[PDB]
């Protein structure tokens, strides 16, 4: 909860961190079952972590609420940090200024990982106190007094007129580059904190660094190449990193950047980091997207995609014919399938108890068993909402335990989907059809 | 000088600790189950303990969904954020509607920040004067500037940037300033009243002399959501050259908010709250006329409800066995697909009754400060019971107009029948339009 | 004023100017030596016209 | 006590031609605390409702039809046409 | 160090006199397709015809993309290769016609080469060569200017016109730091030297070791640039305080509709340079695959543009058969392409391989992945690959090897493959799962 | 001067080879056969060079691959030179910065042109002496350039700003130099040596220059200020009609007095068999405009529904524009015609085919299309070049034919194996078993 995150429907599940044996357990990290599925997911996660083979694919199927999004989030958590995760849903690719194909290309460009290193030099602790003997800078040498060495530096045409640049009182810590660089102020000293009561926003006070001056500092960055694309898109392309006016990035920049990253990897200045793509409910997507990915997922830089959907025999959007899973055979051929299974009572009750723990909610035996019955006749999400509403009832009932009372009140005041449909069919008189058929009259 | 429009007669659910409702209180009459459920939900909301809760209610037109929404909005107080907007407003032009829905989720979540600031303020005296210590021309870094105020004068010098701020304000010796020391800049109160009256006319305001001691100190508490911070960061705020004036003169358009900005704002808000600057409150979201939404939204919300920061939303569909707008065969109760209803529960908002409707009409008469007779009240209530309460509601005011034109302060059967004759309803139009040669 | 300094010092930005300059450097200095007439930009075309 | 509210009234035409999103907009606006009175009219009767696949009386579905109020208007006889045309003529000073 | 169902198909098993063998050059089988593509490559190298096109016909995993990548590799940096799908043509920003013109101008290249003399060294001195003022007035008149230079092992003094004094005046040469001047073009250009670098503790001065080679040298540059680069350089306004350029930079310029006047002027200038010998044109192969989705308007447009004079070859790829052409259902034509294009274009067929060839494919893919399987399991691997598919076995071999590695193994034996095929399914099993399960799965 | 190109399909015929009475030769100037089509082209070209008639729609129909576009390009090239002529296609009508209305308007406007004459003066010779009085770091200077020929000695002078104009680049004391008076522009006729001899004749010569410009260009240059960028960037749309009327009356009165001369052009449209009925009505209104280039059309289909309508009007065109148009129908080729076309295409490729090569080309043209033969010639020539001789025998052609495919063979292959490739219901097969 580093950010303002409150709670998740699956916050107890943080990581598909299978044991060293990779043999699935009846219970692990809060999840129960998914044995062969968890084994295959661990294999896939290891293959992603390999970072040497691209162009893989895995498909996920099964009825929803079976932890599929939780499965992907746990995979991402088990992958650790420094690996940004592309959080894109199905309804995010039909954008206005970004066509679906290059939007997918941009998502992949974000999905890549890379590292960059650089080295610079500076001088630290330059409490200078210039004193020369008008203009012209005759005998242009400046005193420099840091913690370690306190000497006088000789200057030349660029510094004797560069010290008159950045006009300062020379009673502060300053930085200069020994590699023919400019002068930069890092702040004044503590003795300058008292001279002015209310220091100006520019003026800050920092101690003289406790050490030498000639500092050769190395820096490391982890920036996606698409960010560099946005940076060098125009003459001053720094404002566009956050605004979002990319503008359907051309492929010439893409191949130039591919060549640059290849040559920097050969130079050793850059190294790759694996990436993953995941979009939920792929069925509600255009057939054009499937056709495009079926070719674009075998490129040299082709991160694996976490395909997942739950529909049945239907038609791929953008066509008319009946299709398997609402997906083309071409996409349903170059991948491997993950499927889920109907819930059983034991994992239902354990998941309900774990959720209650995550919600700081206490559940007794009767309430737990009744809500397990609800979550087995219905789905578990209804019971996951009912635990919350029943704890609210209890804390309004001057107690913390949840029992038959709050659960039964919720059952009476919250309607099951089947009984809701029955009520709809038996009270259709008050309802409206497509043609605006409403019986407003009562008597 | 008052305007009541189908509301202002409601001020609360009218409940207790034990979930006991009141038959006539807070502008609500009846609906024991709905009031109990709303009270439980708002009690859960007030704890700030959760996020992403949802609920669907089945309620026909005039059954009281909007009234319940307004009452629940008023339950949490003005400070708790709320943004119930029409379901047809999603389909925007300059930004993709899923991005708009993310923007609304960003708006809904609330916060309370604070900051303590000091400030100094006419000018008693003025003495301007460091060394170049080298080849520089000079070094001006300190000027004693007067500070009159009212309760005591305390002149003081600071960084020279405050001096150039003094020239920037173009203040004379007899001119009052308001300099917040946090930045060293100048905020201009105006001219002064002491060194004033130098001329019989002055377009520039003389401005009252500042009141209190010069070294003013205060603290401010402001409740601001995050989307305002996002839009403030998006555009430049200052500048002096052509770019700033052209950009401000340029009209900004609604754009897409990047997720890296979401990470940045979450990081900074966490850093600020960890210092005690800000306190956290969730939000409340409501959408009416939801069944006109398309299947892509109805299925994207399946995963959007899993957002860990998304506040409590309330879902309201009035129809029945209808297909989602844009679905060839996805027909569902209330026009919401089953894979979406598997994430929330169902409430039943039902219409009203005889004594209930007559009390509603009487209370609307009260809020409209008009006197209603028993006979006219009963006629209005009865014909509402057969067809519709809203007919009587919209006949109340014209009947009062008729009574005023009759120089009386009550509705008589004559007034209500005259309004009925001069103003029809839907039922009388269900059997009269067919015999129209001209369309 | 200690609080003022403690709040004023951290004005850190996400992407530094050095991270931009290294991303806006020249590796291949130039090519196609005769290029003063293959383009002759529009700012000069208006002059020529 | 510095401003003066003047809550006027809006006039619109061709409501049968209006579309369902506008219907929902006005539906919520009517229930809103601030909404000026509406002068809305459909010349056509029992016409197709634009923006939807169904046709209802006045070109408007029964929801807004029951929400609002109705004033019917019938045609003219000849004598008032004669009077109107005479007024037109004397206005045109012919 | 990366691989995505690739890094095993290089070339086409080609040879002199156009012969394709059984198992060589990555490719296996498809002697007809490989020889046809080799003849196509020879035609491209010839650079005689304009705007030809060949389609493909086959099922999954027959070489279409493999053949396209093979010919792209055979082209090399000399001839650009531009891969594409018609789906990318859905450009919201600008119309389809402008996109196709831009792709056309991108697939047309021009290779420039030139050599400029360079006089290097370090300025050893600078002295006037005075003559008495002959014209109106008397006093000083420098006849010429001779200045010495010395690079590593090469010392020479340049005699030059006296006018270079202005360059010495203009460039602030100081003495012996940087020299850039030619015999005819003249004028010095400056970019000190490291020998003086220690004279200052810290500065913002530049330094360089002694130049190498002789004083006089030459440099050779080769650059292949598309005509579209010249067009966009002409179009896009770049500059400073001038209102046009800075206003354009402020406006965030978009894909403006460049007038054909500038395009034709660029073509004329390019031709007039090329014929002089200072330049020469080289075509570029545009390639578009999975073309079934392409609509009728693009079909008619390409049928019109097939006859263009500058038009480079465009190779097209698809795999459809008896279908309805995308764009509108009026034309129910083979390959999703109207017969207006089929009868006017060269069709090439493809077909999957035999068990031996496909088994060699699987084995070579295993070798590239560095995993391996013994015969006692690879026989059943081949049998199942024949039963199921090629992509199925190729993709599922890696999970088997990884499972073995996590099971403390390096070979693939009967167990791991048996349970791996037990766990995962395929397209036919996907349809069975669709029409067997009754719990929304 | 020559424009870059490769061996194009239409790089094989130039002109029509007509006569004084426009009688068609069976094979002349590339064009083969199409006697009455040639006569129609000839009468059209005389009609357009007459210049007395504007706005006449002409449409051509015929079977696919029947030389309609060949005749069109022959007519376009036969238009001579020094006269503008603009052409477009069936998918360039649409635009975003412009409406289809304005796109077609600009297409109509671009064809017509005007030419305004003016006088020009010039000085020419060889700078053989030069003397400039110029102070270093000053702001006052004079000069004397002795631009001379081999006829007399002439030390010319420079005024206030002319020093920079004549000293912008290298000017030496032998170099042949020509400068203009009213502008002072420098034109490098060539260095004397180190290679043109010193010129003879008189220094100052006068001449006349005529400048051409199209109607739309005149409309766009003077309408606004940034339109000069629109001359190349095209950053304008729907120019205000007031400027159009002003330039139209300006052109009318210029023609009336006689300062300039009109050079009417021609607009060309092909594959117009698909287009919106709105554009058809646009044509129907633009044809009777006072200024209107002659407009051509083209079609490949017959009875078909025009875009924007739902009636299958004949020729893909509404009957109103059909009636107001001149129809020139084309029929199939003769076997003599097709073999002559094959021979002329082979000699345009300058591929020394054998007699049997042309025999098989003609047999294919009888059996199937001709452009397929126009590719079979290339593949057979390359396969024969794999044998290094400059002849193509039956072996190369037969191998190329039984390795490649036309439409019908692939159609039948898919027909007998509909279950292998993707069908309309979306099933494809990867395994041979
Ligand atoms: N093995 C498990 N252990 C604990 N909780 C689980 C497990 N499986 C599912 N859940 C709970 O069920 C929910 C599954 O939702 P999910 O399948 O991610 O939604 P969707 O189907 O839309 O992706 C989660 O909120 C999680 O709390
Ligand atoms: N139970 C109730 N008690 C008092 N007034 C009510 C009640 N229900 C509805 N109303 C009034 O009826 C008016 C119209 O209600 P409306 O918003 O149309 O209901 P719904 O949202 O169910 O269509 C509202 O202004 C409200 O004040
Ligand atoms: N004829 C072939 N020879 C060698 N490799 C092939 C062949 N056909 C497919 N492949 C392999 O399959 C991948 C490309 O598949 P492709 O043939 O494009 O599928 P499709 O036939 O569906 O277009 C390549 O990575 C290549 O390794
Ligand atoms: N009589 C002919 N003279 C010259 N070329 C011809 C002739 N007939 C056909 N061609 C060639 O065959 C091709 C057929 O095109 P054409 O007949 O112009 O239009 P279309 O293909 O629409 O019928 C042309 O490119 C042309 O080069
Ligand atoms: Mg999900
Ligand atoms: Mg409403
Ligand atoms: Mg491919
Ligand atoms: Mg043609």
């Amino acid at each position: 909860l580093k950010s303002l995150s409150l709670i998740a429907a699956h916050s107890h599940i943080t990581g598909l961190g299978l044991d060293e044996n990779l043999q699935p357990r009846p219970t692990s990290e809060g999840m129960v079952g998914q044995l062969q599925a968890r084994r295959a997911a661990g294999v896939i996660l290891k293959m992603v972590q390999n970072g040497t083979i691209a162009g893989r694919a895995v498909l996920v199927a099964g009825p929803p609420s079976t932890g599929k999004t939780a499965l992907a989030m746990g995979v991402s958590q088990s992958l650790g940090k420094d690996v940004p995760f592309t959080a894109i849903a199905g309804s995010e690719i039909f954008s206005l200024e970004l066509s679906k194909t290059e939007a997918l290309t941009q998502a992949f460009r974000k999905s890549i990982g890379i590292k960059i290193k650089e080295e610079t030099e500076l001088i630290e602790g330059e409490v200078v106190e210039i004193q020369i003997d008008t203009g012209g800078h005759k005998q242009g040498k400046l005193t420099i007094k840091t913690t370690d060495m306190e000497t006088i530096y000789e200057l030349g045409n660029k510094m004797i007129d560069g010290l008159t640049k950045e006009k300062v009182l020379a009673g502060d810590v300053i930085s200069i580059d020994k590699a023919s660089g400019k002068i930069t102020k890092l702040g004044r000293s503590f003795a300058r904190s008292r001279d002015y009561d209310a220091m100006g926003a520019d003026t800050r006070f920092v101690q003289c660094p406790e050490g030498e001056l000639q500092k050769r500092k190395t820096v490391v960055h982890t920036v996606s190449l698409h960010e560099i694309d946005v940076i060098n898109s125009r003459t001053q392309g720094f404002l566009a990193l956050f605004t979002g006016d990319t503008g359907e990035i051309r492929s010439e920049v893409r191949d130039q950047i591919n060549t640059k990253v290849a040559e920097w990897k050969e130079e050793g200045k850059a190294e790759i980091v694996p990436g993953v793509l995941f979009i939920d409910e792929v069925h509600m997507l255009d057939i054009e997207c499937f056709s495009f990915i079926n070719r674009a997922l075998e490129d040299e830089f082709a991160p694996i995609v976490m395909m997942a959907t739950n529909r049945g025999v239907s038609k791929t959007r953008g066509t008319n014919y009946k299709s398997p899973h609402g997906l083309p055979l071409d996409l349903l051929d170059r991948s491997i399938i993950i499927t889920t299974k109907s819930y059983n009572e034991q994992e239902i009750k354990t998941i309900l108890s774990i959720r209650a723990q995550e919600e700081e909610v206490e559940l007794s035996s009767d309430a737990l068993d009744l809500l397990t019955k609800t979550g087995v006749e219905t789905s578990l999400r209804y019971s996951s909402n009912l635990i919350s509403v029943a704890q609210q009832i209890a804390m309004k009932r001057k107690n913390n335990t949840v029992e038959v009372e709050d659960v039964k009140r919720a059952y009476l005041l919250f309607l099951d989907s089947a009984r809701s449909v029955k009520y709809v069919q038996e009270n259709e008189s008050q309802y409206i059809d497509d043609q605006g058929n409403v019986q407003i009259s009562i008597a | 000088v008052t305007r009541t429009a189908a509301h202002t007669h409601i001020k609360g659910l009218g409940l207790d600790e034990s979930g006991v409702a009141k038959r006539v209180e807070g502008g609500f009459v009846g609906q024991i189950e709905a009031r109990e459920a709303c009270g439980v939900i708002v009690d859960l909301i007030k704890a700030k303990k959760m996020s992403g809760r949802a609920i669907l209610l089945a309620g026909g037109p005039s059954t009281g969904k909007t009234a319940l929404a307004l009452a629940i909005s008023q339950e949490l107080g003005p400070k708790v954020p709320f943004c119930p907007l029409v379901g047809s407003e999603l389909y925007s032009v300059e930004v993709k509607k899923t991005e708009t829905l993310m923007e609304n989720f960003r708006r809904a979540i609330g916060l309370r920040i604070k900051e303590t600031k000091e400030v100094y303020e006419e000018v008693t005296e003025l003495t301007p004067e460091e060394n170049p210590l080298g080849g520089y021309g000079k070094t001006i870094s300190h000027v004693i500037v007067g500070l009159k105020s009212a309760k005591g004068t305390k002149t003081l010098r600071l960084d020279p940037t405050i001096y150039e701020s003094i020239q920037r304000e173009k203040v004379s010796i007899g001119d009052v300033i308001y300099i917040e020391a946090n930045t060293g800049a100048v905020k201009r109160v105006g001219r002064s009243d002491a060194y004033a009256t130098e001329f019989d006319l002055e377009t520039e305001e003389y401005v009252p002399l500042p009141k209190g001691e010069v070294h003013k100190k205060k603290e401010i508490v402001q409740d601001v959501t995050l989307h305002d911070l996002d839009v403030a960061n998006a555009r430049p705020q200052g500048g002096q050259d052509v770019i700033s004036m052209m950009g401000q003169l340029l009209k900004p358009k609604k754009t897409e908010i990047t997720e890296k900005l979401r990470q940045e704002v979450n990081k900074v808000v966490a850093k600020y709250i960890d210092q005690g600057v800000a306190e956290l409150i969730p939000g409340v979201l409501f959408i009416d006329e939801v069944n006109m939404l398309d299947i892509e939204i109805f299925t994207y919300l399946n995963k959007a409800l899993e957002s860990n920061i998304a506040p409590v939303v309330v879902l309201a569909s009035n129809r029945g066995m209808t297909t989602v707008r844009g679905t060839e065969d996805v027909i569902s109760p209330h026009g919401v697909p089953p894979d979406l209803i598997d994430r929330l529960l169902i409430v039943r908002t039902l219409p009203y009754d005889k004594d209930e409707i007559r009390t509603i009409i009487e209370r609307r008469a009260t809020v409209e400060r008009l006197q209603v007779e028993s006979s006219a009240l009963d006629l209005l209530a009865t014909m509402g019971t057969e067809t519709s309460l809203r007919y009587a509601l919209q006949l109340l005011a014209p009947c009062g107009i008729l009574a005023q034109t009759s120089n009386r302060k009550e509705i008589v059967v004559n007034d209500v029948n005259e309004a009925k004759l001069l103003f029809l309803d839907a039922k009388r139009s269900t059997k009269i339009l067919e015999t129209s040669a001209n369309y | 004023v200690n609080k003022l300094r403690c709040d004023r010092r951290p004005i850190f930005g996400k992407n530094l100017i050095d991270l931009l300059t290294k991303d806006r450097r020249v590796k291949y200095d130039k090519s196609s030596i005769i290029d003063n007439e293959l383009i002759k930009p529009l700012q000069t075309r208006v002059l020529d016209n």
